[PDB]
């Protein structure tokens, strides 16, 4: 017959960034599951690092590879939309490569493959839709169930019976009904050593990160105050040019000081004017905050000062408290004020956090600050990333209601129903629902293998007993074999298994996209 | 000094490496030549971007080690004042001299030989040329207007002008017979100047009798037009090769302030100065002020409210012309002006072209002046540099039509019948420069056969046409086609080339390659 | 060592190398990425970690560092190409390195001069743009609704400029200098008389063609059945300056006489003039009394100063040619109008031409109060109607999916049957990169394009002219019946530019290497 020459030979570019990103996946695939096995790596400057994090050891690997840099972008997105589930969208990213592999040797075009995989991957989220347990943001009793079991994992184990509730009932304010997907960043998680896990605040107004002036004549705490951004410093004159204090008179210490104290005075005169109580000055290290002389100027004025703002936070304070970033003196307003009921200084062991309550500001919504107190430094560490999955798992079913039960079910359930669809189709994309539903299979498979569990034989067990049961079959490492997952206490969010099918879809897509790598400075 | 790295050439030795040394960079303009031929992308090192295929200006760009094509670019660069638009031409025709002269030596001919045998059929090929030659204002003095014009479309033929080309074809000959007396027919290029600006298309372009200066008539509230003013004689302007300012003693050059006293004093006398240098110009009566330095903000306080515009930073070349299209005078002095020595023209505005920020001025005549300036304009700075060396390329070849009346036909048909009238006198000629005859009639066809090989023809079978059409039927001008037409007989066409210019090439042509059959030896020194 | 400082010149061989295969490869860099459906390429820097996949056929060819000096030359053509507009870029280089892939054949195994190929080319895309034509539809249905929506839209462009006083009446101007040409939109059709002491409302279109000049001193100022010719000569003291000039005469008579021998002269062209069987008579210099008078007996009137641009636009009106020589009588091309009527608008003499021969044109006449008025009008005129030819240009579309690729293989085709002996490939070598622009597409579509275009050219050779290829349904349907279109001046620009960039390569028999910046 007479087809399509073929006089380019793209394949060896696609090709060889198949195989050179398959053996990235497959190195991140022996550290799947609490089971899997850990990687080491080594970095340039000497520092070793271990853990089997996926997005982890992609961000530290360095990868030369274009392709595979894509799947640290991947991850990020695995991490950012769906919380958890980093290493499996790898292995599914690389079980479709690894398929497409098998379709490029039979002479298919990878625009058929790459428009079978999109449309493989949204018929594939309306079976798990079909299949799932439907939930709902009202019922109280699933959502503290689903955090409780989500910390079992980690070292706060007891104190996770009280740390469910804090959760659920920050993504409930903050998630109202059609607003979908609610931004993560607007709760922030201060952690500070001292104090213990059994004692939080909820603080739904604001939280800082820092305490308040240590000096003499310091306020801690006033009532009825404003909050303000100030981006200026309050510091003696500082011309542009060299400065310096010589003082060969008697009389020049006088002139001096009253000469400074002048130059504060006014700058705490204008603050005055305006009725803020409480300053937030951004942290910088070329001068000072407030100087000691303008301490007792604002102790008069009873407005109470809290320095060394984080630049992280002025973006945060300029949310939740509804105010704006003020650069100079000038810029000061009382509009660009909120007005706040209590700003105190709590006192705790080696903490003495500043809370805020009241922000009384229609324009600024429920933002969420949670304070996180322990002894050891390993404590409030792990406790803020421990409450980040713990609210990715809420907040996935705020977006998308329902949850899966994990261990393989939702893997082997979609590869049932594209088992039978596969007989409607007609053409090449017949083949590919085949080869699509085989690449879903490596998930299971590598969930026996690194629990020590036989490969075939617990995938074989899974599919059995899949014609009587339904969902209730998947791998359980606390019962290391085949039971049921749902009494187990073991579940997971529809929006996990969602977004690694379509993230997976969309990547194997872009990888198939570049046909050629040209050097371009 | 300098032993090391020397080349050192012999008899036996380079009288074959001159020979293809000069066939290498031969077959490199081959390919350029005629209107079917390549146009060059060549950057100077300037900076200007421009693609032609003229000859003048790509092997003025070749920077090449051969000794033998380093006389093409000396020969070229004195051809280029003469004419420029037969670079192409000389260089193909002297390496066929000296193809044919490789032959002779192969024979046993000494060079010195072929250098007198190349001569005299030099000299023997123009009588007969001469002889067959034809004139045009002897014949008929209206197609001498139409000579002229289709004699720059064939050069604008191959540019973009080829659209606007009417207007252009006309431009190029009153800008070369206003620069010229119709007796002494002398043209030289440094009396008509080209110049271009980005912005508008070549259909604007306008012809100006006079210079340009690219002045905006320095502060803007100074009027853009000058007026005869009440019909006074001409337009004066003055011409200062002094700066305006206070003058100052050549033996002291200090000012010494004392007080505010001193200072409000000299500050005053400064003023005071320009008060009594711009009367001078008031008492010639001189409208427009131009000077080589440039002006101070005061200076043009009081040039303003006398309706007085300035003109800045002249060269001392320009302000040459000025005199001259004028008919002015160069006043060393301030206190000299007079209305004798103030130049004066036919009126004096400032036109803006296009969305041009230039805004220069205009200084035209009436009468037939010295001084010619052929501005172009163009949507792109590629278009205006190609358009301006087109128009140029047009002014020489109508400089050859008004040097010699008497004009032959081109297209081929001028070497062949240079070579059929040789080659018949060659076997009356005997001894050994029957040889030298017989190739110079060869080597005159090399020209219509690179043409051929141009046009998609047979060389050999086109050029065999010709010499059977000139010869059996009847003796005339039938050439080879360089552009497209649905026959032969280019006499039909009425392409003529100028005689004055044809002569030009095959004397430089037979001079050059004399000059390489002299240099037996190359001696190049290495880098210490 | 010739040329040297980073320049060079290619060896003739490596030449017609580098400005084919070295085209080629540049455009392979976009072949692949042609159609929505295209694949992407990656452009990787020397810190490897500022990468990037992008599908833009401009930033990968721009970013893309190119050591070959043919291919600077598709970078400037990609220059002109975003010129006209931001989209096709991509579709220009891969057609015109499909033009260059068999200009390959069209040398080695043809033995065709390269400028007979772009001859073959000119005559090849002139039967391309024809077929376009005839293929080409528009949006404009409900053309009623659209001729109303025209007068509106130039009353838009009227804000700002002094021409707002009066909307109604300076909109059906420029509406009606649109629509009633019936053919080419730009301004040459359109002549602007600006005149003085009047109202800019009193301000009418007329389509006879006024220029400002009169003809004849005792001529009349009636012509019926007039018969136009255009020519360019001097008729009246040539050699414009005399000056420097030695008559030698041994007296002032015998220097006349050669004057009279120059009025002998007068006759020859005369004559020439009298044989064409011409009423009238167009110069663009003067004319002297004598040969003027012999006019008069002859009865040939001639108007007198008409530029250039007045000259063109004079041809265009009445059918003629702007040749400005006599090559033999009775063959040129002649115009002719009715009547020429001479008139009186603003105390100066002005000529209303009537009956042009297949004339379609209007003239704007401007009567304004002063020089501010007529300036400001033209140049706010002109951005008016450029506004409206927009709308008739654009929006004006073709059938795609292939039709219109294919449309134009079957015209140059037919011009390819008809042909001389030499270009009988070079024209047949444009169609085939002609059917080259739907294979491409379908590659990247994942479908079999041998199958697929083998077909389209045989269902469109006879019969069903409108049938395209559908990528959706990997098959060929009708396109008027899938609704699938594509911009004709798209297509104008991407031919366009082809040519021009084909005339540029293919004459290249060496490549002299740009300077580096």
């Amino acid at each position: 017959n007479a087809t399509f020459k073929n006089k380019e030979k793209p394949q060896e570019v696609r090709k060889a960034n198949i195989i050179a990103a398959r053996s990235v996946a497959d190195a991140i695939r022996t550290s799947l599951g609490p089971k899997g096995m850990d990687k080491m790596i080594k970095t340039s400057r000497g520092e070793i690092i271990i853990s089997n994090d996926g997005h982890t050891i992609l961000k530290q690997m360095a990868i030369l590879h274009p392709v595979a840099r894509m799947l640290v972008e991947v991850s990020a997105a695995q991490d950012s939309e769906a919380g958890d589930g980093t290493t499996s969208v790898v292995i599914l990213t690389g079980a479709l490569l690894g398929a497409a592999e098998r379709l490029l040797n039979k002479g298919i075009h990878p625009t058929i493959i790459a428009d079978s995989f999109q449309s493989a991957a949204k018929r594939s989220v309306d079976i798990l839709l079909e299949m799932c347990h439907k939930v709902s943001l009202s019922d109280r009793e699933q959502l503290v169930r689903a955090a409780s079991t989500s910390l079992s994992s980690k070292i706060v184990s007891q104190y996770s019976s009280f740390l469910a509730p804090l959760a659920v009932d920050s993504v409930l304010k903050i998630s109202d009904e059609n607003s979908k997907n609610v931004d993560l960043n607007d709760i922030r998680l201060v952690k500070k050593v001292g104090g213990t896990i059994d004692d939080t605040e909820m603080i739904d107004g604001v939280v800082l990160t820092q305490t308040a002036i240590k000096s003499a004549g310091g306020p801690t705490r006033k009532e009825k105050a404003k909050i303000g951004l100030i981006q200026f410093q309050i510091s003696p004159p500082k011309p542009d040019t060299e400065n310096n204090i010589i003082v060969n008179d008697y009389r020049q210490m006088d002139k001096i000081l009253k000469e400074e104290r002048a130059y504060l005075l006014n700058i705490c005169k204008k603050i005055k004017k305006a009725k803020c109580n409480v300053l937030l000055i951004q942290k910088s290290i070329l001068r000072d905050a407030v100087n000691d002389l303008a301490l007792h100027f604002l102790s008069k004025l009873n407005i109470m000062v809290v320095k060394d703002i984080e630049r992280e936070e002025i973006e945060f304070l300029s949310k939740g408290l509804g105010c704006k970033p003020i650069a100079d003196i000038e810029l000061f307003t009382e509009d660009r004020l909120g007005s706040a009921d209590l700003v105190e200084e709590i006192d705790s062991d080696g903490s003495k956090i500043v809370r805020v309550t009241g922000i009384r500001n229609n324009n600024a919504r429920p933002t969420v600050s949670v304070v996180i107190r322990g002894a050891n430094n390993m404590i409030i560490d792990e406790t803020e990333r421990s409450l980040h999955d713990a609210l990715c798992v809420i907040r996935c079913l705020v977006k998308e209601r329902g949850l899966i039960a994990g261990g393989g079910a939702p893997e082997i359930e979609i590869s049932r129903r594209l088992s039978k669809e596969a007989r409607s189709m007609e053409g090449v994309q017949a083949f590919i629902w085949q080869e699509f539903a085989s690449a879903l299979e490596v998930i299971p498979t590598t969930l026996a293998e690194n629990a020590g569990l036989n490969s075939i034989k617990v995938v074989t067990e899974l599919r059995s007993k899949h014609e009587n049961g339904e969902l209730n079959d998947g791998i359980s490492v606390r019962r290391s074999g085949t039971t049921n997952t749902y009494e187990e206490h073991i579940l997971q969010p529809v929006l996990v298994s969602t977004s690694a099918i379509t993230l997976a879809s969309e990547c194997v897509k872009s990888i198939l996209r570049i046909d050629d790598i040209a050097f371009s400075r | 000094k300098d032993q090391g790295n020397k080349k050192r050439q012999h008899g036996l030795e380079a009288k074959k490496s001159h020979i293809l040394a000069a066939r290498s960079v031969a077959s490199i303009i081959k390919t350029s030549l005629g209107p079917r031929g390549l146009d060059k992308i060549l950057i100077s090192p300037d900076g200007e971007i421009t693609i032609t295929n003229d000859g003048a200006t790509i092997l003025s760009q070749m920077e090449l080690d051969n000794e033998i094509a380093k006389l093409l670019v000396q020969l070229s660069k004195s051809q280029d004042d003469e004419i420029g638009d037969g670079t192409t031409g000389v260089v193909v025709l002297a390496s066929a001299l000296l193809d044919q002269a490789l032959e002779l030596i192969q024979k046993g001919i000494h060079p010195i030989k072929i250098a007198n045998g190349f001569d005299e059929a030099a000299k023997l090929a123009i009588s007969k040329l001469e002889e067959t030659c034809d004139d045009i204002s002897a014949s008929n003095d209206e197609l001498f207007r139409d000579f002229l014009l289709r004699a720059a479309k064939t050069s604008l033929g191959s540019k973009i002008v080829s659209k606007d080309h009417d207007r252009f074809a006309e431009m190029a000959v009153e800008a070369v017979i206003n620069v010229m007396d119709k007796d002494r027919k002398d043209v030289d290029f440094d009396l008509i100047k080209m110049q271009g600006r980005v912005g508008g298309s070549i259909s604007d372009s306008k012809l100006i009798n006079g210079v340009i200066l690219d002045k905006d008539f320095s502060h803007p509230q100074m009027p853009k037009c000058v007026l005869p003013k009440e019909g006074s004689d001409g337009v004066k302007l003055a011409i200062l090769t002094c700066p305006f300012e206070p003058p100052k003693p050549k033996t002291k050059h200090k000012l010494d302030i004392s007080s505010v006293e001193e200072y409000q004093k000299l500050q005053t006398y400064e003023q005071d100065k320009f008060k009594e240098m711009i009367d001078d110009v008031k008492k010639a009566g001189a409208d427009v002020v131009i000077c080589q330095w440039g002006f101070d903000d005061e200076a043009n306080h009081l040039l303003l409210q006398n309706d007085l515009p300035a003109v800045r930073w002249v060269g001392g070349q320009e302000l040459e012309h000025i005199a001259i299209s004028t008919n002015g005078r160069i006043v060393p002095r301030f206190q000299d002006l007079s209305k004798d020595k103030l130049g004066t023209c036919s009126r004096i505005y400032e036109q803006e072209f296009g969305t041009t920020k230039d805004r220069m001025l205009i200084i035209e005549q009436s009468k037939e002046t010295k001084t010619v300036t052929c501005f172009v304009r163009g949507s792109n700075k590629m278009i205006v540099d190609e358009a301006e060396r087109a128009l140029h390329d047009s002014l020489c070849v109508v400089r050859n039509l008004v040097k010699d009346s008497r004009v032959v036909y081109g297209g081929g048909a001028a070497e062949v019948t240079m070579s059929l009238a040789v080659s018949e006198e060659a076997d009356k000629q005997r001894g050994i420069d029957q040889y030298a005859f017989r190739g110079f009639a060869q080597a005159l066809d090399t020209i219509p056969m690179t043409l051929a090989e141009n046009s998609g023809l047979d060389p050999i079978g086109t050029l065999s046409t010709l010499k059977s059409k000139q010869l059996k039927e009847k003796i005339s001008n039938i050439g080879v086609d360089c552009l497209g037409y649905g026959s032969n007989d280019m006499k039909e066409l009425f392409v003529v080339d100028p005689f004055i210019g044809k002569k030009q090439q095959i004397l430089l042509a037979t001079q050059l390659c004399r000059m390489i059959l002299k240099i037996d030896n190359v001696i190049i020194s290495g880098k210490d | 060592q010739i040329f040297g400082d980073q320049v060079t010149e290619e060896r003739a061989e490596n030449a017609r190398l580098s400005a084919f295969v070295g085209a080629i490869a540049v455009g392979d860099l976009v072949k692949s990425t042609l159609g929505p459906k295209g694949m992407d390429k990656l452009l990787q820097s020397a810190s490897s970690n500022t990468c990037m996949v992008t599908n833009d056929g401009a930033t990968i060819l721009k970013s893309i560092p190119l050591d070959n000096p043919a291919a600077k030359v598709l970078v400037n053509i990609s220059k002109v190409q975003d010129d006209e507009v931001g989209d096709g870029t991509t579709s220009v280089t891969v057609l015109s390195a499909e033009l260059l892939r068999e200009a390959e054949k069209l040398i080695d195994q043809s033995k065709i001069h390269p400028q007979t190929i772009i001859e073959g080319y000119r005559l090849a895309s002139a039967a391309a743009l024809d077929a376009l034509t005839k293929a080409a539809v528009d949006n404009s249905h409900d053309k009623t609704m659209f001729r109303e929506d025209l007068i509106h839209i130039a009353k838009t462009t009227l804000s700002s400029k002094i021409l707002s006083q009066d909307k109604d009446h300076f909109a059906e101007l420029a509406t009606n200098a649109i629509l009633r040409l019936k053919g080419s939109t730009n301004l040459e059709h359109i002549q602007i008389i600006k005149i003085l002491g009047g109202k800019l409302s009193d301000s009418f279109l007329d389509e006879g063609f006024i220029l400002a000049k009169k003809f004849g001193n005792n001529q009349p100022k009636r012509i019926e059945n007039a018969k136009i010719l255009i020519a360019n000569t001097t008729l009246d003291t040539d050699k414009v300056k005399i000056f420097g000039t030695k008559f030698k005469v041994d007296s002032t008579a015998k220097l006349a006489q050669l004057e009279k021998a120059e009025r002998e002269k007068m006759k020859n062209k005369i004559a020439k003039i009298s044989k064409f069987g011409i009423n009238t008579f167009i110069n663009r210099q003067l004319i002297y009394d004598y040969p003027e008078q012999l006019f008069t007996d002859l009865g040939i009137n001639s108007i007198e100063h008409a530029d250039f641009e007045g000259v063109e636009r004079l041809a265009l009106v009445t059918g003629g040619e702007v040749v400005s020589t006599f090559d033999e009588p009775s063959k040129c091309k002649l115009g002719e109008c009715d009547v020429i009527e001479e008139i009186m608008l603003g105390e100066q003499p002005f000529l209303k031409f009537s009956g042009c021969k297949a004339g379609e044109a209007c003239t704007i006449v401007l009567r304004g109060a002063t020089d501010q008025t007529l300036d400001e009008a033209e140049r706010s005129l002109h951005d008016a109607l450029s506004v409206l030819s927009q709308t008739t240009k654009e929006t004006r579309t073709v059938l795609g999916g292939g039709c219109a690729e294919m449309v134009m293989s079957k015209a140059v085709d037919t011009e390819a049957q008809n042909i001389d002996g030499k270009k009988s490939l070079a024209v047949e070598a444009f169609a085939r990169a002609l059917r080259q622009l739907p294979t491409i597409l379908a590659d990247n579509a994942g479908f079999d394009s041998s199958e697929l275009v083998s077909k389209l050219r045989s269902s469109i050779y006879n019969g069903i002219s409108t049938s395209g290829l559908d990528l959706n349904n990997g098959t060929i349907a009708d396109m008027r019946q899938l609704g699938i279109v594509e911009s004709y001046k798209l297509k104008r620009a991407v031919v366009s530019s082809a040519s021009e960039a084909a005339e540029v390569l293919l004459r290249v028999d060496n490549i002299i290497r740009a300077r580096p910046r």
